């Protein structure tokens, strides 16, 4: 299994340089048969190729014309990674950025598969506002949240910036009946989000419930115990 | 620049075909055309390479062809898991993606589950009051949320999300009513009202806690 571990989400302030790292494991960054690409995606722009770095005896770079003057991709044989740098960012650079491997088949018949393996993507938001961690409030289960022996309980992840937030329950042990709702953009330009698990109300007295809110952009993690009342 | 239709819909069992059209310098230049499938919040996956090649793991329900300056993808036996974005891409030194096609798998109507949470005593001690109205499991993706206090319609302080695709192709939404702790105490009733097709579903909370 070839896997691409990417560089964690955050905020780049305007006019600064964007910098991301893709770490390969299960393949060599200097592969005969590979190329290491960066691709970004925005809801209004779609998938946008940024460029590639490949090693065929010598090292090589292709870039896309819309970024040719602002971009640098940097392989690292030492660490088995390659990096992306984009200068002089503006809100137009807010996007999810992906690293992908372009793979050619060098055995029997040559095949050109394209982007066969993708990193999970890191969201970069370019904004002049500052990162803010969430405040997490318990949405308590109550006999007024039960419908036939089911209880709904939740965490209100309030007033954070930028995105994203990831929410787990009971450190990832509780996954069935979990519903995490996409965030609302408040008129303050801060985000809020709610996450709920449906659980047997008969387990409220025997099972502890904890939502684990991770906000990588602010190196903050909050675990909130949700008790009934 | 490579054109795809924005949106395609279909019923289970039917067959669908996404057009991908460009120029002699993009799609018709070579036969290095690839198609990708993307579910929301996940990375794209190669499902077709070289116009018609299925990578190992992809069902035969996925077919690919090319004619002239139009490559094209086809999904037979449309299953609910086929709801996703789809993109063609073409190699010519540089790499061009098509604008994307959201593929919907038609489903029967479903009415929403609605859950209303009052403000937590923790948020109230921080001089804040948020009512949270959670709407899930409805189809199609369009709802109307109204809020009322002591029976009277309320517009000040409401923020409601666009519907978003769940993993069962149904839709979720959420709506928040912001108040001060005093207004939360100055009324004896607050309600979230969710309308969808015909049905309306209304839930009420009261500050006696």
């Amino acid at each position: 299994e070839v896997q691409l571990q990417q560089s964690g989400p955050g905020l780049v302030k305007p006019s600064q340089t964007l910098s991301l790292t893709c770490a390969i494991s299960g393949d060599s960054v200097s592969s005969n048969s590979a190329a290491w690409n960066w691709i970004r995606q925005s809801p209004s722009r779609g998938l946008e190729w940024l460029g590639r770095t490949y090693y065929r005896s010598k090292w090589y770079n292709d870039y896309a014309v819309s970024v040719k003057s602002r971009i640098t991709i940097n392989p690292d044989t030492s660490k088995n990674q390659f990096s992306l740098q984009l200068n002089s960012v503006t809100p137009e650079d807010t996007a999810v950025y992906y690293c992908a491997r372009e793979e050619q088949q060098l055995v029997h018949d040559y095949y050109y598969y394209g982007m066969d393996v993708w990193g999970q993507g890191t969201m970069v938001t370019v904004s002049s506002a500052s990162t803010k961690g969430p405040s997490v409030f318990p949405l308590a289960p109550s006999s007024k949240s039960t419908s036939g022996g089911t209880a709904a309980l939740g965490c209100l992840v309030k007033d954070y910036f930028p995105e994203p937030v990831t929410v787990s329950w009971n450190s990832g042990a509780l996954t069935s009946g979990v519903h995490t709702f996409p965030a609302v953009l408040q008129s303050s330009g801060l985000y809020s989000l709610s996450s709920v698990v449906t659980v047997p109300s008969s387990s409220l007295g025997t099972q502890t419930y904890i939502c684990n809110v991770n906000h990588k952009p602010s190196n903050t993690k909050v675990d909130k115990r949700v008790e009934p009342k | 620049v490579v054109t795809q239709p924005a949106s395609v819909s279909g019923s289970p069992g039917q067959s669908i075909t996404i057009s991908c059209t460009g120029t002699s310098s993009d799609i018709g230049a070579y036969n290095y055309i690839s198609w990708y499938q993307q579910h929301p919040g996940k990375a794209p996956k190669l499902i077709i390479y070289e116009v018609s090649n299925r990578p190992s793991g992809i069902s035969y329900r996925f077919s690919g062809s090319k004619s002239g300056n139009t490559a094209s993808l086809t999904i037979s036996g449309l299953q609910a898991e086929d709801e996703a974005n789809y993109y063609c891409s073409s190699y010519a030194g540089s790499i061009s993606f098509g604008g994307g096609t959201k593929v919907t798998v038609l489903q029967p109507k479903a009415n929403p589950t609605v859950t209303l949470f009052p403000p937590s005593s923790e948020e109230l001690q921080a001089n804040k009051a948020t009512l949270v109205c959670l709407i899930s499991d409805f189809y199609p993706g369009a709802v109307t949320v109204a809020w009322k206090a002591d029976g009277s319609p309320v517009k000040a302080g409401v923020e409601t999300t666009k519907p978003s695709k769940q993993s069962n192709n149904k839709y979720a939404a959420s709506s928040y009513l912001s108040l001060t702790p005093e207004q939360w105490k100055s009324h004896r009733s607050y309600s979230c009202q969710v309308t969808h097709e015909g049905s309306t579903v209304e839930k009420t909370v009261a500050p006696t806690e």
